[PDB]
């Protein structure tokens, strides 16, 4: 099952993240909204450490670490509770603590959002996507994540090479069934991006109606380019 | 800067 | 080498068409955007005719094959100027008779846009994209749409499987000394899809503010 | 419904 580069990515696996929503007082959008953006928060601490330990990643500028993070940070987030709710039905696993179902997207006004992202969970799902996979996904969207300021494009896109080489070595490795799947994992990309900027606009939107308490690195991620 | 600085950050 | 669905989509790759301004009209920024949508419009009936050409397109039910169009549209038609705009600079050529450089951008509010269309037409000049790939990604783009309402999975998944199996041949043929290059065009679909809805959501706003007329395919097609 | 007609309709180049 070995390939260097990806066993890197798997450094922050298994994750663990809890909510621990308070029972004491009825749930309202504004507290959900305020849990997600608290999650957030936190897992943006776990996804900058992670990318670190990402081979070329510390290499490069901080500006052009910054760059990346600044576009690709929705895209992992949304990725990484796409993974987690591979085994569950028409809800989403934003923490292991903290399952949305459809009546509890509609009290937080985010059943638009939380539909695309299972729509992304769904075409996961018959594909069966691995912990492997999921990691280097992330690594290729950060790597791939378009920025429009990036100082060093060369060693961007030498990045971008060296992880999409590892998904085919993985892929050539692990499913010789089917001598595609890289470039249908890569194909899954698209709805990514579009589902990370409903995201960001809905919850710059939130940001702007300003009755949400949000922390400091969410609110540098939201605010940023 | 606190994306920076946790970027600068350690081990 | 030889490849039978690239040779199909290089075939169905349809006639030029022009904007036609009237040079009566003074050069406002509701012209520009009057003239685009016409143009939008036209490039419409093109692009439902040429999906029938791609092979397996017709084999789908038409409630998919209208999905499809539905969420691809604007990725074909932006796609569409950023081929036409590979021999410029800086410049989009929306027609032949129609190009926009920066200042034209500005005085009509399509800067942000059409700045990102530009930074797709860099990348695929910086991996110079032949006609061949071209045709076959603005095929998987339209197969790759992402649209909710999908009846037939399976078929979609079979009409993505065929497209997606040729440009590996076709970069496998003539493309063997960059053995990633397919994934590498696969790469781009992505800042495709950002720069669609940046583009929906803009002209959605000018619809909105109802001082630009529509023709009405146009309008159907922006309101899905 | 012009989508459809137009899927049904014939292209005329
Ligand atoms: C929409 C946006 C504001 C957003 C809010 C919150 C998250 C949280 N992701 N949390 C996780 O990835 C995770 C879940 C459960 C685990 O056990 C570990 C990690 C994402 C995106």
């Amino acid at each position: 099952p070995y390939n260097k580069i990806v066993s890197h990515l798997l450094v922050a696996e298994p994750e663990k993240i809890y909510a621990m929503p308070d029972p004491t007082v009825p749930d309202s959008d504004i507290k959900a909204l305020t849990t997600l953006c608290d999650l957030a928060d936190r897992e943006l601490v776990v996804i900058i450490g992670w990318a670190k330990h990402i081979p070329g990643f510390s290499t490069l500028s901080l500006a052009d670490q910054m760059s990346l993070l600044q576009s690709a940070w929705m895209e992992i987030l949304i990725l990484g509770v796409v993974y987690r709710s591979l085994s569950f039905e028409d809800e989403l696993v934003y923490a292991d603590d903290y399952i949305m179902d459809e009546d509890q997207s509609k009290l937080a006004g985010l059943l638009d959002l939380n539909n695309a992202i299972l729509q992304l969970v769904k075409k996961y799902k018959s594909m069966k996507l691995e912990k492997e996979e999921f990691v280097t996904l992330k690594a290729i969207a950060l790597a791939n994540s378009d920025s429009m300021h990036i100082e060093d494009v060369e060693a961007v896109q030498k990045l971008q090479d060296v992880l999409h080489e590892a998904l085919q070595d993985y892929e050539a490795g692990q499913h010789m069934e089917d001598p595609r799947r890289a470039g249908k994992m890569l194909m899954t990309l698209p709805l990514l991006r579009q589902t990370s900027t409903k995201a960001v606009q809905h919850f710059y939107n939130i940001k702007l109606e300003g009755k949400v308490p949000m922390h400091k690195l969410f609110l540098e991620m939201l605010e940023a380019k | 800067s606190l994306l920076l600085h946790l970027l600068k950050s350690q081990t």
